[PDB]
């Protein structure tokens, strides 16, 4: 998919040559920030399923109608709530993959590609997810560079969702 | 196209589960020896021309029939097309050492290369011999003690060897 | 591409003879119920989005494995690509009811759709189930007593059913 | 082939959508004139083979050389006359198909497509056919809208033949 | 694409040896009768239209079913497409007499012409009959005593015959 | 490959027609100069292998370093000399083919196509071959039109080699 290593290779294959000094540095500098990304994906691994229920509750208080209205595509029934915690988890799960890969590759192919065509065709709304996604961005409470990597990809999903 | 990391991520998504702790440590090892991995990728890039030239020279010295009037590789047209091909294999081998994954080589190169050479009348067992010689050199160059910090970039040679061997088998 | 009329004309030319009296009366019947035929074509066009959305909802409710981490239809990329496909089938079914002929669907859609889904790893028996549900609805909508002049647009439902069933069989 | 129904479908498939209100009317208005077209094709069905011999004689009087000159591609011999009544019939037979289809589809694919490349390569002349085709246009003697449909497609073949 | 000369040169290079004396004399014979060879190529070019027209006329007179309502070659669309095809065969036959070689015809024309006619439903044995008649004429025209210097352009007719026969066999 | 006959055919196939009067003359005039070309290729056939050793010695005196330096791609060893007489022969052998064909076809596909990409990738130099190729151009000593045909193709290889 998309990653600075896989990307730098593609931009070299097009030229029909090896990697340039300008690219060698881009890949060399990738491994330098790699440790922070892996530690970020390690944080989601543990308390990642927990943020799912936490964010699922946040969205209910932001938008009360999601848990009271009819039953076509809302979290009114207990069955629909299980899908809300599920959907939020898929976001957090994919975001951690971006930290391991060091690029927005996972989000690009997994959640972003085909985002709108699906949501705005099944009645689902972006505002529900963005709201519960902004929640995690604040409550995850990571350190420094580990929090930097996590946020760069948490907010990215928010940009595509808007 | 996939790399050493993006491949494990793909394996994690297929089960709908995060990357386990033991998997975070695995890729953590890949990053720890990245400097050695890059030196390997950089020594092959530099000595690229030499490797494919000698691999060609030794291959014609081992199989003179193929490169003479009658053989498949005669004519300047085909003579330069043989070097060029070896150069291709080496380029993608280098790409794989960078990515830590063999996907780029399998798709962009090895994909239908077996049928190609076949539909053109190329020995195949000659191309594989050109890659095996191109390997001997690549290992000697990429693993030279002079000019580099001393250490054990061992698992890189084994991996380098698996890439060359993979390419040679995919044509013979 | 052929329609209900152009198809009988093609059958008449293959024998080098004019369209017989009994054939003139056959197409004459097609024109007599054209109003009903158009209402069918118009009620599916309007309720297009609903039909494919519910057909998708019921299909994921019947086969949750396929649309989950691991299944063929996971990821927003594939999720939207499944709805889109059902939408395609419905569009050509509607085209056929208009033409009174199934050629447009057979060529533009069904042609190599069986091999396509196969070469991509799509269940096929899941797509067929999506069409069978998309059918139940189409019949209920297109044959509603309210808002239309009362009558018996019977042979249209039977024909509508033959188009849906034809499409579902062509993939499973 | 070509028909307002098949045509309206194609112009909708290109847009990747269903039929527009502007097209729905075009197909809806097709069935309105459909009865006249079928009744026209019914006229040719009966006394259609008769117009063949009638038109075959007309062309002989218009162009006397067609039945007196050599025998390469003329109606001099009795064998060539049988082909003249045959060729005229093919025109009338196809024209009736245009009435059933409600479009110049049949003529377009059957007689028009490849018309010149063939005729002006085998020695045949358009003037022979146009002459015997104008004959039918007058002598067919149909009613009103039935005659309208028949003529719209009889004269069409004359346009392509010229 | 190859000609009478370029083909022997290709045979000489495959062995890495010059063109032998006996081979220099062989092509020397080809040049000696070039005038006759050109007259053949020129008489077919001129009487091109006549040959394919009569070949078509005789073929429909021998097989009236094929060119009537029901047969594969009905409709002005297909009627003109049959003449055109015969014209193609004749054009490449003429090309071959010029080059003294049958390569141009084998590649540009005969290559996949057998499968083509097959995938379209053309009799094949009808096309071959159209070529055999197109041959009878070509020989009569290209070998007329009037208007040309008297001699024996014999081996040209035999060669002309091998080209036509080659084309007819390649479709039937 | 490339020859006035094969060429004139291609330029006619593109137009979708037979040969024009402007082309018929080009092919007709080919056979007129054909006898000189064949007699030229006959000269190389005999004393052609002899010019190989003769030209191989010439290049050694022009460039002394070719037979004294290291052993990577030079004619220092007796083994490398056998390859020098071989390489020169391939040139003379191909040049004679141009005389039989009456065009630069053989040289174009055999030696010219891929010339540089190979030479300047294996350490070989054009100057070595051009020098030993100019030798033959003078020492071959052919008559008139036989020498004309031979030279037209001997110097052609020199143009591509430069
Ligand atoms: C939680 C914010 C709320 C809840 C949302 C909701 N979603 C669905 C249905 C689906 N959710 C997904 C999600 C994904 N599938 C993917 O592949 C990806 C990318 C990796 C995502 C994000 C999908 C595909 C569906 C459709 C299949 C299904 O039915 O599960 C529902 C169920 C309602 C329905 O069936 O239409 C709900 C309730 N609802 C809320 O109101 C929330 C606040
Ligand atoms: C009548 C106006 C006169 C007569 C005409 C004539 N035509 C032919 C030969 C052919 N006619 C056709 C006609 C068609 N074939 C088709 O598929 C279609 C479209 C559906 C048409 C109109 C064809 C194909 C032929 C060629 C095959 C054949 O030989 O039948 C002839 C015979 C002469 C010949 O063989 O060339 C004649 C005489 N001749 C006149 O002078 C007329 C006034
Ligand atoms: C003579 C001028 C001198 C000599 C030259 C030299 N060449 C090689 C190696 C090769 N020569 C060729 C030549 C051709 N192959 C072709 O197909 C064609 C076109 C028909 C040509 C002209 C090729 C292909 C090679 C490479 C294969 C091989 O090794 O033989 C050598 C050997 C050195 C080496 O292996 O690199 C030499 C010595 N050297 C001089 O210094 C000369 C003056
Ligand atoms: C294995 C083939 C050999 C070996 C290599 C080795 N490499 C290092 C560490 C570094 N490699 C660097 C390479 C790059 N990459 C660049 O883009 C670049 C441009 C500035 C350079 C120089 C690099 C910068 C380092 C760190 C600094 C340094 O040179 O030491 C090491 C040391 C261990 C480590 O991983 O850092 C080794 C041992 N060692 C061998 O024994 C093999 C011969
Ligand atoms: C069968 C699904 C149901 C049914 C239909 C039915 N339809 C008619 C007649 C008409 N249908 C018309 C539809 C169109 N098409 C247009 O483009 C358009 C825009 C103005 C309309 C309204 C139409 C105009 C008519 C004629 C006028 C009318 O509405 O009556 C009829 C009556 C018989 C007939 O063929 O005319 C029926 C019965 N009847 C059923 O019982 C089914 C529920
Ligand atoms: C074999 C089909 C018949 C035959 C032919 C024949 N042809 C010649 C010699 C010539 N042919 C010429 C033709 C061309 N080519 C042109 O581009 C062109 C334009 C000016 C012409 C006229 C040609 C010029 C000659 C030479 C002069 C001449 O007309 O004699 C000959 C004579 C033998 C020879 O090879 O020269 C023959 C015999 N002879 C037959 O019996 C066949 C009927
Ligand atoms: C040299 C080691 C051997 C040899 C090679 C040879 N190659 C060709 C021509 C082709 N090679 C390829 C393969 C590739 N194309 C690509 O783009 C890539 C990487 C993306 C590969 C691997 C193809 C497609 C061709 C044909 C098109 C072209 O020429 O580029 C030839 C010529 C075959 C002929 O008979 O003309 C040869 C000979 N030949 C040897 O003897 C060596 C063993
Ligand atoms: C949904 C009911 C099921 C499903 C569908 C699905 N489709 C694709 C991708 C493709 N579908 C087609 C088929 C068509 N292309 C057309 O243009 C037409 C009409 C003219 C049809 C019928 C094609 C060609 C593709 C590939 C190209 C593309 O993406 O458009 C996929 C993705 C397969 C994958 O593994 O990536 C899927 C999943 N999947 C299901 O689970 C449902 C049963
Ligand atoms: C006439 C002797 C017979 C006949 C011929 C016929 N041909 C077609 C259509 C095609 N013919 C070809 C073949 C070629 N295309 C080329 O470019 C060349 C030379 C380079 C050849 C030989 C092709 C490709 C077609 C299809 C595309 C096209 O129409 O040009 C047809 C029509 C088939 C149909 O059923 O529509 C026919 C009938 N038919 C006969 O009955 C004669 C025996």
């Amino acid at each position: 998919m998309k990653t600075p290593l896989t990307e730098a290779i593609a931009a070299a294959d097009l030229r029909g040559s090896y990697l340039s000094n300008t690219e060698l540095q881009a890949v060399f500098g990738r491994f330098n920030r790699a440790r922070a990304g892996l530690e970020a994906a390690r944080a989601f691994a543990n308390n990642g399923k927990k943020w799912a229920e936490a964010a699922a509750n946040h969205v209910y208080q932001k938008f009360p109608y999601t848990t009271q209205m009819q039953g076509p595509q809302y979290a009114s029934t207990p069955e629909g709530k299980a899908k809300c915690v599920r959907d939020i988890d898929h976001y957090l799960r994919t975001i951690s993959y971006c930290c391991v890969v060091g690029g927005t590759g996972p989000l690009d192919d997994y959640v972003v590609a085909g985002l709108k065509e699906f949501n705005s065709a099944l009645g689902l709304s972006p505002s529900w997810y963005i709201a519960a996604l902004e929640f995690v961005r604040d409550n995850h409470g990571l350190t420094g560079d580990v929090a930097g990597e996590a946020n760069t990809y948490i907010n990215y999903a928010i940009n595509a969702l808007s | 196209m996939l790399d050493a990391f993006s491949r494990v991520v793909e394996q994690a998504d297929k089960k709908g589960a995060y990357l386990s702790n033991d998997e975070i440590n695995a890729l953590q090892a890949i990053v720890a020896d990245s400097n050695k991995r890059l030196d390997v990728v950089n020594r092959l890039t530099s000595n690229a021309s030499s490797i494919v030239a000698n691999a060609y020279r030794a291959l014609v010295a081992e199989r003179p029939q193929v490169f003479n009037p009658g053989g498949p590789c005669f004519h300047h047209r085909n003579q330069a097309a043989c070097i060029r091909d070896l150069g291709f294999i080496l380029r993608y081998v280098t790409y794989s050492v960078l990515a830590g994954d063999t996907s780029v080589m399998d798709d962009r190169c090895l994909n239908g290369l077996r049928e190609t050479y076949q539909a053109l009348g190329t020995p195949g067992d000659a191309v594989a011999s050109g890659i095996k010689k191109m390997k001997e050199a690549a290992l000697k160059i990429a693993n030279d003690p002079n000019g580099i910090t001393k250490g054990d970039c061992s698992q890189l040679m084994s991996e380098l060897a698996s890439y060359f061997d993979r390419a040679a088998a995919a044509v013979a």
